[PDB]
């Protein structure tokens, strides 16, 4: 009942009649030849024109197809029958098993919880990971971000935390797949099914082959079912994959849709595009979700609009950086920049506080001598600042860890390190009590005793 | 003993200094390719937000 | 009757359409009723057929499409003359003290012509301030203007309100005070501090405060400026008050954006060097008359590279740096002698005797500033016999350039102190020559004159 008038890449201008024009996010349908495209209306231009954003290639697309009104947004399968199964943004399945047998459908455009529902919680949550629950230690159900160049390690990371975490967590899981790699995803979903857990995780994947409003609603999509599991009085965990990619397929649509340019060449509207989706990913008396989400920067530049305005919707911001993964350290995590909301002598006690801002105030130390240590050399510094620096370099040796997810590049065996077992390890360092070992004496430990015990051997 | 000493404190001042100097001459070339970098994007950013502005 | 009617309104920025015939000038005031309340527009562009394209002088809100526009047939034109001494106005001369009608005989419009360089007489006499540090290292003549420069916090404005009170007691000179954006805390302090020194009835204040539209805070120095060439068109030597250039070219972008100029370099209007020498240059001592000038501008980020401090300098004829290291030792005024400078410290205006007090008094300085760092590392003790003299002398002539302020009672509590240049020449002469070797340190601090040093070390 409409027509096709523009084409301009990736978005599409439709004409309706006067008293039938869709209302904004309606989705429609064209029959792109041999094919079914689905498209999402954002804008009601004036005179019946809507605006819409293509779910598919826009190639072959001819003016004057005409184009059915769907009279609902996008709606995608949720609950327990999309356990264990793969899903495209528009919720079809893309393993090649049946149908999904779901019960029930859900718009992927909601509300944002009421500020009534919203529940805090300083349980603190306990991973594998020394520097992580040392320097930022995150609670269940709260929000941890990993911020990272182009590869530093914020995927592998991801991994091993689904290891720690997810395998020995009762309830559900969802992983949401934003603009990345797809042979990641078959890694992904093969490991699971080959470790009998796929039964306990539901997959959405909108990978980085696909056109831009794929990328743009798979993390909506991803989101409804993390929701639908919350709203059941489950506990869920929820991994994106990427979710920087997200508001850059809406950098790349903005122009098409005829809004002014803002800062870096940005949507005008992208802290509302980012808010209106992190606002619903959030634990409630009803239920809780624990996330943890991968956040690309670009050009490693921590000031660029997008990390600038993600840094403020999360709890436990992780930061990692390139000039650490450069010497070796692994995890490459930034312990000057690492930080949490549950750092406090209330939350983690007063020992494991001490012990996290003593180790910040040694590495900040350690940043202000490297000036005059590039100049002058190592010789000029006070008996003292040498003592300090020697310290500084055995705690970021200290920090490295060997991950069971990283075996396949290093061949070392993953450890797993207990936060008891670690803040007396940095309690041991700082005190002096251990300036006999070499420094690599601690590169790529689990606990103190393995470096004593590495120590014997050079 | 304390005359050797005082020829040996100028005889290792002078090539600590020598290092220095050429450790600050490695040290310029690193700065100016940051500043470099920076002039340039302030070029692009300063005139893409002038012509993308205007109309 | 009203000849014009409203067609958009998009912020302050309003359009007036009129009959082909009646099209308003450039700069013309128009006028329309928002409300209950008057309103009046300054014309910025004929644009298009019979449409005019205007910025509000007030409150934009509340306009709807269509009201009745009346256009006055002259720019904004204020009163001047005698009769506004003592008042505060707004930009457009309306009194804003609540102390009812003006009582003006005549109004003059804001907008005029640079007098020719025909018309122009160089001057020499100096001004003389009462002020230490400003009358012996930064001399400026009638007819001149001076820059205060610096960050915040520093001085800038209550070295102002001192210049107002020292030329209104001392010397009885009429003043204008153009507050370019002013704060109105800091409207509301001036205002108290001049009446209670009982100066107010010299002064002429004008007020474009920060939270009203561009165009005020943009044509108020106009409006002082106005004020000022009335009274040097009656034969007098006025001095002007600029609260500060910075927000002035800040106005001018605002206003620039706003009509929707092509921005320049560092997003500041086109005309930026245009503006400011529109401003600037009807300041001077013509044949019949002076008007003087004391300008405080804000340096953002200490840089003083950014167009709008940059593009001032070219106007200033001497410059007064203020330091926020200075004041935080407590050594008000917080100027610092050895980047303030003058176009008139040479010889042949000042004579030699100064000439030659103030390049002493640099030289001592400059190498206190030498000696400071072998103080430090080596310990005093090592230092020559003449050179521990230097060092002496060289921190009581800097304990000596400090003074205390009349308007600055209120601060401390300590009166203020008043010390002609005659007075300046002899006391750091006789301090760099050894006269006073004999006096401590702090016998210079806060002091006012040499004599009063004397008289402050018996108490010591
Ligand atoms: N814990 C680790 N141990 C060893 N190497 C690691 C570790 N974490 C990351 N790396 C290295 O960093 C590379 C970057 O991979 P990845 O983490 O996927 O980057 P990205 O975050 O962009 O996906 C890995 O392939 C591996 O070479
Ligand atoms: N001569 C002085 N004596 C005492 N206090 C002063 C003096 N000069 C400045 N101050 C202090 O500095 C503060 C602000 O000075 P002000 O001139 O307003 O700075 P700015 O130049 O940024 O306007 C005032 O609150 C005042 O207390
Ligand atoms: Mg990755
Ligand atoms: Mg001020």
């Amino acid at each position: 009942t409409g027509k096709i008038v523009q084409v301009i890449g990736a978005v599409v201008d439709v004409e309706f009649p006067q008293d039938a024009v869709p209302r904004v996010y309606d989705a429609l349908e064209v029959q792109n030849g041999n094919e079914r495209l689905v498209l999402e209306v954002q804008q009601q231009l004036g005179g019946g024109i809507v605006r819409t954003i293509a779910m598919g290639s826009s190639d072959g697309l001819r003016r004057g197809l005409d184009v059915k009104d769907l009279e609902h947004p996008i709606e995608v399968p949720v609950g327990k029958a999309t356990l264990g199964r793969i899903m495209n943004v528009l919720g079809e399945p893309v393993d090649m098993k049946g149908e999904i047998g779901e019960e029930e459908r859900w718009a992927i455009h909601r509300a944002a919880p009421s500020y009534e529902e919203l529940s805090n919680s300083q349980e603190l949550l306990e991973t594998g990971i020394k520097v992580i629950d040392l320097m930022a230690p995150f609670a269940k159900g709260g929000k941890v971000g990993l911020f990272g160049g182009a590869g530093v390690g914020k995927t592998v990371n991801m991994m091993e935390l689904i290891r720690n975490i997810a395998i020995e967590h009762s309830g559900y899981s969802v992983f949401a797949g934003v603009g990345e790699r797809t042979r990641e995803g078959n890694d992904f979903y093969h490991e699971m099914t080959d470790s009998n857990v796929i039964d306990k995780v539901s997959l959405v994947y909108g990978q980085m082959n696909e056109p831009p409003g794929n990328r743009l609603r798979v993390a909506l999509t991803g989101l409804t079912m993390a929701e639908k599991f919350r709203d059941e009085g489950r506990d869920v965990l929820l991994f994106v994959d990427n979710i920087y990619r997200y508001t850059l397929a809406g950098t790349e649509v903005s122009a098409l849709l005829g809004r002014m340019p803002s800062a870096v060449g940005y949507q005008p509207t992208l802290a509302e595009e980012m808010g209106v989706l992190q606002e619903r990913i959030t634990s409630t008396k009803t239920g809780s979700i624990t996330s943890v989400q991968a956040v690309y920067v670009p050009a490693d530049d921590l000031t660029d609009p997008s990390p600038a305005t993600t840094f403020a919707h999360l709890d436990a911001t992780v930061v990692l950086s390139r000039q650490i993964a450069s010497l070796g350290i692994y995890p490459a995590v930034d312990p000057l920049d690492s930080t949490s909301r549950q750092l406090d002598p209330l939350v983690v006690g007063q020992e494991h506080y001490d012990t996290a801002r003593g180790v910040q105030s040694i590495l900040q130390r350690y940043q202000e001598l490297k000036d005059i240590i590039a100049i002058l050399g190592m010789d000029e510094l006070s008996e003292e600042d040498k003592l300090v620096v020697a310290r500084a370099r055995k705690i970021q040796r200290f920090l490295s860890q060997p991950f069971f997810v990283a075996e396949v590049f290093t061949g070392s065996p993953g450890k797993y390190v207990s936060l008891k077992d670690t803040i007396r390890g940095f309690k041991g360092i700082m005190e002096g009590e251990y300036d006999h070992l070499p420094e690599q004496a601690f590169y790529m430990v689990g606990s103190i005793e393995e470096a004593v015990e590495k120590a014997k051997k050079l | 003993g304390v005359v050797e000493n005082l020829a040996s404190e100028q005889a290792a001042r002078m090539v600590a200094m020598k290092a220095a100097t050429d450790n600050g001459g490695s040290l310029i070339k690193e700065l100016q390719l940051v500043y470099n970098k920076a002039r340039q994007a302030s070029i692009t950013q300063e005139l893409t937000e002038i012509v993308s502005g205007a109309a």
